[PDB]
């Protein structure tokens, strides 16, 4: 079968992650289930394993009694608990299976795995975004093609999507990733290749979509009269 | 609480076979190693079995013994009886940091 | 030397072997539950021997004592001491007629 | 931790690729078993090959592990066009009471020739003065491949606060794009004459500069 | 746990005057660390009061043919012990799994992980709880207000492997007394001199 788990989330650094492991079909409630955390920089490890059936925690000794993992049997699912984050959270958890057997070795083997939890904290949470246009002068253009394009600031979580007249506008259009700051901020940036021919009789808008903020900004876009 | 219960007066006729039994109350008789001392009367003690069936260089053959942890009896066989095994015998253990006779 | 253990064991006449203790040359000790705040036993290097003393000792305890070289504590002994009898009784010592 | 791994290991299309994973007594080289997982940079990893000696489905063959006592090898035949993931090493420990992993290897040569880069300056627009913030972006677009070094110079002494560097993505025909943002205030904006990103990429070095005033 | 490049001594395993059990068939438990072998395996588990008895070669149970099987030519040494007020407590300790349930027997030495639901009837049951499957992992009975016969023991066994090796985990040469002022015979690693 296939696990299916939720997508990004976010929390404060000394609160609590709630997050959720889904299973469809069957083949949850008879098999032991895991956890597996992979972070960018260092080694795969492993929290521990709870069984289903009798529901008996199974841990391991490099963690304390701060994360405690619990299980239904109703509907075939199982939550995780997280509290008193730290600077190093940043990372992604794998919801996996153990299928047991028999041999001279009896090693635990991880042949089901999950889809993944980006659970990621740091300082500088959600804020009200900032979006300035960004428009040429005489000087940058010199030819028939005109870079210009909206730049912005101030903006959390990940991820934001930007939309040129909605959707109106396909070739030509460039997304910028994000970045880490000294402060914890992120920048993004995303300009378009138009001829010059255009720049007075069609206007460029952009627009921002940030749904875990609910924010729409719409700016105008207007060419510098002095350059 | 621990106590080894031996029987009192066994009787047996030269050159047959006898059973000696040493049962345990409370802690199994398999957990501990089992020691029987066979001692002249006027004479000091002498171990003529160990470790439940390791007989010491010196006795005879026939000193053999067995474990049977099912009943919590120690059983201690005599094979061929002659003149000088008339003696006492005693069943030895240990329990907990208290070395228990029988 | 050897790393072995000392253990006393008395036995009254007609009665089983009773276990009174045991010592290590260190200041290790275990005693009877029966026997117990009662045995004080020492070991002294310098003389090469170890002696027992017993508190509060009544009629029964007339047993002939055994000193007993212990290869290993939880098992057999392999050398015993020969048996010395004591007897206690009466208040004193007196001629025959 | 108790698992170590090469950083990276070389190879050819073609030849046989065989990798080594050391451990201690009484992980791997206890009697436990290994395990063998793909780390592909994107997606979740899935089960290759557990107890070196059986093949899951769906894997194919000619991925092979064996147990040479306490170190535990995997070898590969051919270097086909998904194989530039991460490998690493799953065995159970009896000392960490749990599974532990490895370190990981990656397995890449060279795959990035060279191209001629292009950059932009833009200066920050008139809304953003009063915001009391300066942002200074100094954008690289078309540029093949994506390591180029940014530098910030203010006409009379480089500036060393605030330099940041975003990774590049490739774009629609397979180039790579870049863009680096300078936190200032307009307070010494207007004080500074000029103000200039300087990049190099393989010795070439351009540079544009903006006047405020 | 393997031992390996290591060397030790099993007087300080000893002296601890705090086991409760001890069994060593195969060698004379006072005649071993001058005895050299190649390598020693250690396991560690823990188990019930009235299961202590069943470690032991020749007879058939719950738990010693269904989780570690005791051959014919066993020379370990199992070691038992009560730790009843740590791997314990009060409100029903159940973290400690065990296996009651196995379609065959097993070869000595391996380890049993398979958690398969075993069937007991004809028809399959795809991992339900119903009729004819039951689940062969049940927990454990550990409390420390019981008695003596269901606390939890930590049981551990070393075994010992005789193979075409040079010893590598044994016991050194023993520490005598030291004598002086009387003509005895020494060694002291480059002679062998006699005298004062």
């Amino acid at each position: 079968v296939q696990l299916v788990e939720s997508g990004a989330e976010v929390k404060k650094p000394g609160s609590s992650v709630k997050v959720s492991c889904k299973a469809s079909g069957g083949t949850f409630s008879s098999y032991a289930i895991s956890w597996v955390r992979q972070a960018p920089g260092q080694g795969l490890e492993w929290m521990g394993g709870i069984i289903p059936i009798l529901g008996i925690a199974n841990y391991a000794q490099k963690f304390q009694g701060r994360v405690t993992i619990t299980a239904d049997k109703s509907t075939s699912t199982a939550y995780m608990e997280l509290s008193s984050l730290r600077s190093e959270d940043t990372a992604v958890y794998y919801c996996a299976r153990e299928n047991g057997y028999s041999g001279y070795g009896a090693a635990a083997n991880f042949d089901l795995w999950g889809r993944g939890t980006l659970v990621t904290v740091s300082s500088a949470s959600t804020k009200g975004p900032s979006v300035f246009p960004l428009a040429p002068s005489s000087k940058s253009t010199s030819g028939g093609t005109a870079a210009l394009g909206c730049l912005v600031k101030d903006y959390f979580p990940e991820p934001v999507t930007v939309s040129w007249n909605s959707g109106a506008l396909t070739s030509g259009v460039h997304t910028f990733p994000a970045v880490l700051q000294s402060s914890g901020l992120y920048s993004l940036s995303s300009v378009v290749t138009v001829p010059s021919s255009s720049l007075g009789t069609q206007t460029y808008i952009c627009n921002v979509n940030h749904k875990p903020s609910n924010t729409k900004v719409d700016k105008k876009v207007e060419p510098k009269s002095c350059d | 609480n621990f106590m080894l219960t031996q029987p009192h007066s066994v009787s047996e006729s030269p050159g047959k076979t006898v059973t000696i039994s040493c049962t345990g109350s409370s802690g199994s008789i398999a957990s501990n190693y089992v020691q029987w001392y066979q001692q002249r009367p006027g004479s000091a003690p002498t171990t003529v079995i160990y470790e439940d069936n390791q007989r010491p260089s010196g006795v005879p053959d026939r000193f053999s013994g067995s474990i049977d942890s099912s009943s919590n009896s120690a059983s201690l066989t005599i094979s061929g009886l002659k003149t000088e095994d008339e003696a006492d015998y005693y069943c030895q253990s240990y329990d907990s940091s208290n070395v228990v006779f029988g | 030397s050897g790393g072995y253990f000392w253990s006393w064991i008395r036995q009254p006449p007609g009665k089983g072997l009773e276990w009174i203790g045991c010592i290590y040359y260190s200041g290790s000790t275990n005693y009877n539950p029966s026997l117990k705040s009662r045995v004080t036993i020492s070991v002294d290097t310098s003389k090469d021997q170890f002696s027992l003393k017993l508190s509060s000792v009544t009629a029964a305890d007339t047993a002939v004592y055994y000193c007993a070289r212990q290869l290993w504590l939880r098992g057999r002994f392999d050398y015993w001491g020969q048996g010395t009898l004591v007897t206690v009784s009466s208040a004193s010592t007196k001629g025959p007629s | 931790s108790v698992l170590t791994q090469p950083p990276s290991v070389s190879g050819a299309p073609g030849q046989r690729v065989t990798i080594s994973c050391t451990g201690s007594s009484s992980n791997i080289g206890a009697g436990y078993d290994v395990h063998w997982y793909q780390q592909l940079p994107g997606t979740a990893p899935k089960l290759l090959i557990y107890g070196n000696s059986n093949r899951p489905s769906g894997v194919p063959d000619r991925f092979s592990g064996s147990k040479s006592g306490t170190s535990a090898s995997l070898a590969i035949t051919g270097l086909q066009a998904e194989d530039e993931a991460d490998y690493y090493c799953q065995s159970y420990d009896s000392s960490l009471s749990g599974s532990v992993f490895g370190g990981g290897t990656k397995l890449t040569v060279l795959g990035q020739p060279k191209a001629a880069p292009s950059v932009t300056l833009f200066p920050p627009s008139s809304e953003e003065l009063q915001a009391n913030k300066a942002t200074l972006v100094c954008l690289i677009s078309d540029f093949y491949p994506g390591a180029v070094t940014v530098a910030w110079k203010a006409d009379s002494s480089p500036v060393k606060a605030g330099v940041e560097t975003t990774t590049p993505s490739k774009q629609s025909n397979n180039k790579y794009a870049a863009s680096s943002y300078l936190s200032l205030t307009p307070e010494q904006w207007k004080s500074h004459r000029s103000y200039s990103c300087q990049v190099t990429h393989e010795g070439s070095t351009v540079e544009k500069t903006v006047a405020p005033t | 746990k393997r031992i390996s490049n290591c060397v030790a001594d099993y007087s300080v395993l000893y002296n601890s005057a705090s086991f409760s059990t001890f069994k060593c068939y195969g060698v004379s438990p006072t005649k071993l660390n001058d005895l050299c072998f190649t390598n020693v395996y250690a396991d560690s588990f823990v188990i019930r009061g009235d299961e202590v008895r069943q470690i032991a070669p020749g007879q058939t149970g719950k738990i010693a043919d269904y989780n570690y099987k005791l051959p014919d030519d066993f020379t370990g040494c199992v070691i038992a012990w009560n730790s009843n007020n740590l791997d314990s407590k009060v409100g029903g300790n159940y973290n400690y799994l065990y296996r009651l349930f196995r379609k065959s027997n097993l070869k000595p030495f391996e380890r049993d992980i398979s958690t398969e639901i075993y069937q007991a009837g004809s028809t399959p049951c795809n991992g339900v709880e119903g009729f004819n499957c039951y689940f062969p992992l049940q927990s454990y009975g550990f409390q420390p207000t019981n008695g003596v016969g269901y606390q939890p023991y930590r049981v551990v066994v070393l075994s010992f492997e005789l193979l075409h090796a040079p010893a590598t985990v044994c016991g050194p040469k023993k520490s005598t007394n030291l004598v002086k002022n009387k003509c005895v015979n020494f060694n002291f690693n480059g002679l062998t001199g006699t005298g004062v």
